[PDB]
């Protein structure tokens, strides 16, 4: 939820650090999907600040 | 009815203290109260990222 | 048991003598008088259909 | 079993009433609106109009037009509060839509070259469930109890 | 208006026409054209930031959006967005429907 929740060492580094508070939830009865909950993007919140 | 589910708060513990980092997707009530004879409740609508100690 | 009215006739409410497909205005005037009634739904459902 | 429920609106007729905002000005409308009841949660409103729905015939509107009762299919009738709504079903004088919030409600259909409309200043409102104030209902989450308009005409 | 209710537009030098009930415009919610005379259209609109007048002659959609504010101005000391079904009549000033 803050700046640098995604950290890639260079622009094409192919190794990124992700700490985004991703949590998986239980799907609805009779539905094939992957539900999840996570804190919103901190680069957008940093652009808002 | 299906209702949404807010992100997990990030709880930091201290001596007789609880801090809470709260990143909401859409506006969300935080309702706290103490389990004593004076509850001192707190009904607040948090819409932005906010730290509550 | 509840008896409805059309005239001085306490007919069974589940079996009215008239139906809407054969009498257009007489059944409406039949339902006109039994409005204040616990047994109006039965007379209603039996009054449109036969 | 649906026809014994339905048969009571055979006793009735549509009528022409007064709408203050027609397609041009104030006129006498075939589809004038009596009330818009939106007290359930997820955006379902319940219109009561000057027209009838379902007369048996599946998805049709029945309306008075200067004396001569006419009909059109129900996919020809559109309505919108702020965004476009979605009609679910109709039964007699009543309609079950799914509208977002907005400060008016406008129903309109279109004949071959004549457009009919009725706008009334009635607040249509949206109601979330629980302690998160969404504007559109989500894709997933914990199940919760609510109170919505029933789809059937029971 | 040039014929009862039609609009007359240039198209690459040559002049065409369509009936007016296929022209639609909207500010934030849809509008309703009342009449038109010469270059000037009269409409009835809610408030918004812009206006998009559009029609569709062939399977080719014409549009134009300009960023001009449309505002809704109530009469009296009571501020509404859509005029009421009933009330009292006050002196107001609206654009006259005729063309004199």
């Amino acid at each position: 939820g803050a700046f640098g929740d995604i950290q890639s060492r260079t622009v094409s580094s192919s190794d990124l650090y992700a700490n985004t508070n991703l949590v998986l939830q239980r799907p609805k009865a009779g539905a094939i999907h992957v539900p999840y909950t996570q804190a919103p993007s901190g680069f957008e919140q940093w652009k808002k600040d | 009815c299906t209702v949404p589910l807010a992100p997990e708060p990030m709880i930091t513990f201290g001596f007789r203290s609880v801090s809470l980092k709260l990143h909401p997707k859409n506006p969300t009530y935080l309702i706290t109260r103490q389990l004593a004879d004076e509850p001192h409740y707190t009904h607040e609508l948090i819409s932005e990222p906010a730290v509550r100690n | 048991t509840t008896m409805c009215l059309l005239a001085n006739v306490t007919f069974p409410c589940a079996q009215p003598p008239i139906c809407y497909d054969r009498k257009p205005a007489e059944t409406l005037a039949m339902l006109s008088v039994n409005v204040d009634n616990p047994g109006y739904d039965e007379l209603l459902e039996a009054a449109v259909k036969c | 079993s649906t026809e014994e429920l339905f048969n009571e609106y055979k006793l009735t007729r549509p009528y022409m009433a007064r709408c203050i905002r027609c397609a041009v000005g104030s006129c006498h409308s075939p589809i004038a609106i009596e009330a818009v009841k939106s007290d359930g949660h997820d955006g379902y409103v319940r219109l009561q109009t000057s027209s009838q729905y379902g007369l048996l015939k599946g998805r049709t509107m029945r309306y008075d037009m200067h004396g001569t009762i006419k009909e059109i299919p129900l996919h020809q009738v559109s309505l919108y509060t702020s965004r476009p709504c979605h009609i679910v079903d109709g039964h007699g004088y009543f309609l079950l839509a799914r509208c977002p919030a907005g400060d008016s409600i406008t129903m309109e259909f279109k004949k071959d070259s004549v457009r009919h409309s009725c706008s009334v200043p009635y607040e249509v409102k949206f109601n979330p469930v629980g302690r998160e104030l969404y504007t559109h209902p989500p894709e997933h989450g914990v199940e919760q109890a609510c109170q919505v308009y029933a789809h059937d005409a029971q």
